[PDB]
RNA sequence: CUUGAGUGCAGAAGAGGAAAGUGGAAUUCCAUGUGUAGCGGUGAAAUGCGCAGAGAUAUGGAGGAACACCAGUGGCGAAGGCGACUUUCUGGUCUGUAACUGACGCUGAUGUGCGAAAGCGUGGGGAUCAAACAGGAUUAGAUACCCUGGUAGUCCACGCCGUAAACGAUGAGUGCUAAGUGUUAGGGGGUUUCCCGCCCCUUAGUGCUGCAGCUAACGCAUUAAGCACUCCGCCUGGGGAGUACGACCGCAAGGUUGAAACUCAAAGGAAUUGACGGGGACCCGCACAAGCGGUGGAGCAUGUGGUUUAAUUCGAAGCAACGCGAAGAACCUUACCAAAUCUUGACAUCCUUUGACAACUCUAGAGAUAGAGCCUUCCCCUUCGGGGGACAAAGUGACAGGUGGUGCAUGGUUGUCGUCAGCUCGUGUCGUGAGAUGUUGGGUUAAGUCCCGCAACGAGCGCAACCCUUAAGCUUAGUUGCCAUCAUUAAGUUGGGCACUCUAAGUUGACUGCCGGUGACAAACCGGAGGAAGGUGGGGAUGACGUCAAAUCAUCAUGCCCCUUAUGAUUUGGGCUACACACGUGCUACAAUGGACAAUACAAAGGGCAGCGAAACCGCGAGGUCAAGCAAAUCCCAUAAAGUUGUUCUCAGUUCGGAUUGUAGUCUGCAACUCGACUACAUGAAGCUGGAAUCGCUAGUAAUCGUAGAUCAGCAUGCUACGGUGAAUACGU
């Protein structure tokens, strides 16, 4: 019922990186994540230049709701804070779910556009965070005097 | 209990069965029963009853509670003092005495009832409720209620001789 | 399921088993040749009303051993009997035999046989229930910690099939030290067919 | 004569009644001032009101009806009923008193009268609320619930009907029988300075808990359903039916009185158990949620249904049938069909009769078979017979056989509710009894697990353990296993070694068990250390009483019933595999985490004797020659694959996919035509993530790659196990 970490990864240095190739890896082949992972941030930074840091963290702060719905009952949805587990997980989740439906043919352009442009503020990830904290924190007038 | 003694003759004597249901959810689980009446017909007599999964055992039961109570039922000259209506529970009851030669005269359980208490020429119509069981507690409520001359009139400050049945 | 004979589950940890010899591989020749030993036995079972025999089967021979309450049917008045069995068993074992016949012991408290014998009164026609109830009262005589008793099929040579049990005392079934006496019978009278499932206990004990 | 009844005299209270009079809030309608765009309504909406300025806000006006708090199991009255206040008139009740008349009393048929609300007439009034009605919405539809309006009517007066769950479903009156406890109006007395306060008592109605007792039970219990008396009314199974005829009353609707015919064997009350509840309290579960991946589309395999058939062999059918029996369908199997065939028979036992047994060729035949050669040959024991395992062809009566029906006659066997946590028995008690009691309540658990408390005490089945396997260590043993010290070597292959790994045997350990807190101190919960492993450590096996008249007569066994010159038998060939279609299970695909080529590393488990197939050689290849080692820690199966590194590919129905078809070949089997498997060449399909609905799964799991085996002359995308890589989420109920 606790999350039973993963602990770093030192390729580039930081521990993000560990909690996103495990979503990449399809069918599990750990390696090849690995590889267009780390690449891709030898693009991204070779592209505009800059550090891996600060398109990715820039990025996954761009990208991150921090409010948030759910429903329950007639049709009524609370609006709810975002754990930061669940935070990051969001964050991660619908990046690479949208970097999938970019369309490129290529395995790391599709993510350094991606977090690059969400690092300035462009993309259907920006989007997703424009459209939930659209229908959030709009209609919060009914469904915010509970838990 | 009250106070069984296995120590007179006996002839226990059975009235009834029921075949007797308690349904649990699937099947129907149900217990054969029986009542019985224990006496020596020589001025001792009550009733036993018991249920279990199968007779010998409901029976022997029954017969085990059935020396457990008794009543003394005060007879005269090989028949009953007077006659009473005995009422229990809606089985109301009618006896009286008779002049001697006849023989019991009555149904089924109360039949087995005085026969077995060694009554010998006595008559009755029973009443009310034909059920088996308050039948026989109607009999044993009047017998309980009963009296015969010495049991009186020792009470009252006079004595038999001058009065007598 | 739904449930199972103990034996099978008993067996590996506290008993051996009733059929012994050497693996080599080839089973069939030696197994198949126990078989008809278990086919020929019914013929002094008829007699005998015999539990279990063993077969322990050395190099060149054969050892075995039948557990009985009836000696005398078996062992002849003064050996005129088992003499004459080794004679109809080489006929189609095709090889020696040393048959050395074994008493069981606290005689009849056994399963086989007394599973055997209920069924020998319901050959004659004898009702169910004295049966079963002079079953676990001679068992609970003779010194038991608990009976299960058994019969099923169409009582009274009667209506459609039913069964019952009358067990008394702790039959220890699930635990897996008990070392029980599971048997098993059948008896045709006139309507179909008639088993049991016999069972005791009577203390845990180890083969070692 | 006074004790019942009534009259007094002094008192107490009250929503008791009829008529008139007065007043505040509130709803509404209108008028005016203020000011803009919504109001109002619903679960979600709509219809309606509104720019002619609504609603909202303030002022004042009219108008009808009802009277917030107070109000209470409180009061009054004969009932129905009666709640703003004041006046006029006026009925009864309770207490105390006791002079006063001195039994005047109780009940009450027929009659007479009052009588909720609705209803009716005649006339007035009309603020709300609101049948009928209209519109809207929901709904399959809704003349119903919901919403917006909305007449009669509600209201007053004079009249009329004349009923109700008009109920406490309990007639009136009198009298006697345990208490406790409040409440309402009074009365007597003690205490108090004064009771106004406190207490004790007594009357009348009023409510609750309760015995004696009654009652079928629930329940009533001085306000009786108790103990009795008087008087009245009423019932005699249920439907037919409170109907019909008739009478009567009524303006009318309809009220009262009130049957029959036919028809049924029940109608019905009280309480127990069980199930169920769109009844309620609690907890748990891949049950929801949070998440991943799939079916459903595309093509293939497999099975059921259907269709069709000489036959397409039978069973199983919601979960709990459909990659099930069938863990192997060319024949064989195979049950089904066509053809030729048989009668103690394909086959088993018995009697006779013999005899040890048989084989190879020819003929005819598809075989089955026989038609002839030929030789099976008294072998174990014989003194001429005989005995015997074992043959014999013939007679051959008993016989034999039936995949012949009933799984709703059975045994046995197995699923399913569900590893759900419960279900039952004895003794004793209560109850007329069925049944209940334990097993309930508090706390607690994954657990009817456990403690405490309790008219209950104990036992059993069940969970747990008990056993296998797994996680660590110690001892023991060292070849085929291992090579750390070293030498040597293609190579642990051999000298040497058993240190380590390992192999299988014995034992240690994990048990609330140690500490701390919490908690009825207890159970138990929470956390801390230690250890490899903490709260059943992961898993397996194990499956309560019973249920589904669940499945199986076709594994087998079997009652009954049936077949017998065939429902039995042998054989060749055939089919069980059909093909407009749907259904379910599963495979591979719809390509860049991808495709083709090359190099390259890491397993586990299991099988091999008439079977594993090493090396080398040929061949593109399946395969072929050949033969070493191998009954196995030895040797072979047997490269593990995914992966990792490289080259190329650069988004196309493509080097995507890999169906179908033709050809050329490999092996097995006699023979691969229906119907095997396999390689090589060529072909180059549908399909570019899947609709409505829908399934799986909480960590070594899903996802995903390959390996071994059984069944086996040949044949597994399926089944079983084996490991390899290996995740996200679990807010919460
Ligand atoms: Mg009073």
């Amino acid at each position: 019922v606790p999350k039973r970490d993963v602990l770093p990864d030192p390729i580039h240095n930081s521990k993000l990186v560990t909690k996103l190739i495990n979503k990449i890896m399809l069918d599990g082949k750990r390696g090849t994540a690995q590889r267009i992972l780390y690449s891709a941030f030898d693009l991204v930074e070779q592209r505009s230049g800059r550090d891996a840091l600060e398109v990715f963290e820039e990025a996954i702060n761009n990208i991150m709701p921090v409010l948030e719905v759910k429903a329950r009952r007639s049709n009524y949805q609370v609006p709810v804070e975002v754990r930061p587990e669940r935070r990051t997980t969001l964050g991660l989740r619908w990046l690479v779910n949208y970097a999938r439906l970019r369309g490129e043919k290529t395995m790391e352009d599709r993510l350094a556009n991606e977090i690059l442009d969400a690092a300035n503020n462009t993309g259907g990830a920006v989007k997703k965070r424009e459209d939930t904290h659209k229908m959030a924190e709009a209609n919060k007038a009914f469904a915010h005097y509970r838990w | 209990a009250r106070r069984e003694e296995e120590t007179k003759e006996f002839e226990e004597r059975v009235v009834t069965i029921n075949r007797v249901a308690k349904v649990v959810k699937g099947g129907r689980r149900f217990r054969f029963t029986a009542l019985v009446v224990v006496g020596d017909k020589n001025g001792r007599v009550g009733f036993g009853t018991g249920k279990a999964q199968e007779v010998p055992e409901a029976i022997k039961k029954a017969v085990e509670a059935a020396k457990k109570d008794l009543v003394v039922v005060p007879r005269v000259e090989g028949t009953t003092p007077h006659t009473i209506t005995g009422r229990y529970g809606s089985g109301s009851v009618f006896m009286k005495p008779a002049a001697p030669g006849t023989g019991v005269i009555a149904g089924g359980p109360v039949r087995a009832v005085l026969e077995l208490a060694g009554i010998t020429d006595i008559l009755s119509k029973s009443l009310g409720s034909n059920t088996p069981i308050n039948m026989v507690r109607a009999t044993i409520d009047g017998l309980q209620n009963l009296k015969n001359a010495e049991d009186v009139a020792k009470l009252r400050g006079k004595t038999v001789e001058e009065l007598y049945n | 399921g739904q449930k199972i004979n103990p034996i099978g589950l008993r067996v590996g940890i506290i008993r051996d088993w009733e059929a012994k010899w050497y693996a080599e591989k080839d089973f069939a020749s030696l197994l198949h040749e126990d078989l008809k030993i278990r086919k020929f036995i019914d013929n002094e079972l008829k007699e005998a009303s015999v539990s279990h025999v063993e077969i322990e089967r050395a190099a060149n021979r054969i050892n075995i051993a039948i557990h009985t309450g009836k000696p005398g049917m078996v062992i002849g008045k003064g050996g005129s009997e088992i003499e004459k069995l080794r004679n109809k068993l080489n006929a189609l074992t095709d090889k020696k035999v040393h048959i050395n016949v074994i008493e069981i012991k606290k005689v009849d408290l056994d399963a086989r046989l007394v599973a055997e014998n209920i069924a020998r009164q319901l050959e004659n026609r004898a009702s169910f229930r004295r049966v079963q109830k002079q079953a676990i009262t001679r068992a609970m005589k003779l010194g038991a910690k608990g009976i299960k008793t058994q019969v099923s099929g169409r009582l009274g040579g009667a209506d459609i099939a039913r069964a019952e049990q009358y067990s008394e005392g702790t039959v220890p079934l699930h635990t897996l030290r008990a070392d029980i006496d599971y048997a098993h019978a059948e008896a045709d009278t006139t309507y179909g067919k008639l088993g049991v499932k016999v069972w005791i206990y009577r203390g845990e004990v180890l083969p070692t």
